[PDB]
């Protein structure tokens, strides 16, 4: 068959303790780390099921998982039965829309992933989110991962993604355009697209380039 | 939580 596997995000230790005891009572696989076997992401939300954007949130959508509210856990406890978590699926986030229903979109749109036919190179550096995690995100959304600017397949459409904050001693993010004929955009492009599960126009996110 | 947020 197939087994329920949850991870949590936005929870405090004491809250985690609740989900742990909860997962123990009901025999639900609980883990530290999101993988392909992961079925549900349990998000801390407000009473309307809006959450903060965390890596686990992005990855839970990218993978088309059930991103449900931590209110499911508390409410199931309160009624001594496990409630249907579909009734608690996360509706939105404090950034992209309080009701954009990105989780539902990705869940129903696995056949038409948002990054089909796109080659993305995550041109480092980055912070608060490891380059391989950003890379896995795009892939899960149907993107093709290019390690090097040279590795761009010529003939698909290419996109270089950077986080200009991370650039310590460089304005070098304006030089990228030189070393390859491709659009350059901030990480917020990837993120905004994944949360809404809709591929954003690049115009807003483009980084000025020097020829 | 300690997990990084993106806003």
């Amino acid at each position: 068959n197939k087994r329920m596997s949850m991870v949590v995000s936005g929870l405090t230790p004491e809250e985690f303790m609740l989900v742990y005891k909860f997962a123990r009572k009901h025999h639900i696989t609980l883990t530290n780390l999101i993988t392909e076997e992961t079925t549900h992401v349990v998000m801390k939300t407000d009473a309307e099921f809006v959450c903060e954007r965390t890596l686990k949130y992005f990855l839970g959508i990218a993978g088309g998982k059930w991103v449900v509210s931590y209110f499911w856990v508390t409410q199931s406890i309160k009624e001594r039965k496990m409630l249907n978590e579909h009734d608690f699926e996360v509706r939105g986030d404090v950034v992209n829309g309080r009701n954009h229903q990105g989780p539902k979109r990705a869940r129903e749109s696995q056949d038409r992933k948002i990054f089909r036919g796109l080659e993305i190179c995550c041109y480092g550096p980055f912070t608060n989110m490891p380059t391989d995690q950003l890379e896995w995100m795009v892939q899960l959304c149907g993107a093709s991962v290019v390690k090097e600017l040279s590795s761009f397949t010529l003939g698909v459409h290419p996109i270089v993604v950077v986080q200009p904050d991370a650039w310590t001693e460089d304005n070098g993010f304006h030089a990228i355009g030189q070393m390859c004929e491709a659009p350059v955009v901030t990480r917020k492009w990837v993120l905004d697209s994944v949360a809404l599960y809709q591929c954003q126009e690049l115009d807003t996110y483009l980084i000025p380039q020097i020829p | 939580s300690t997990s990084p947020t993106f806003n």
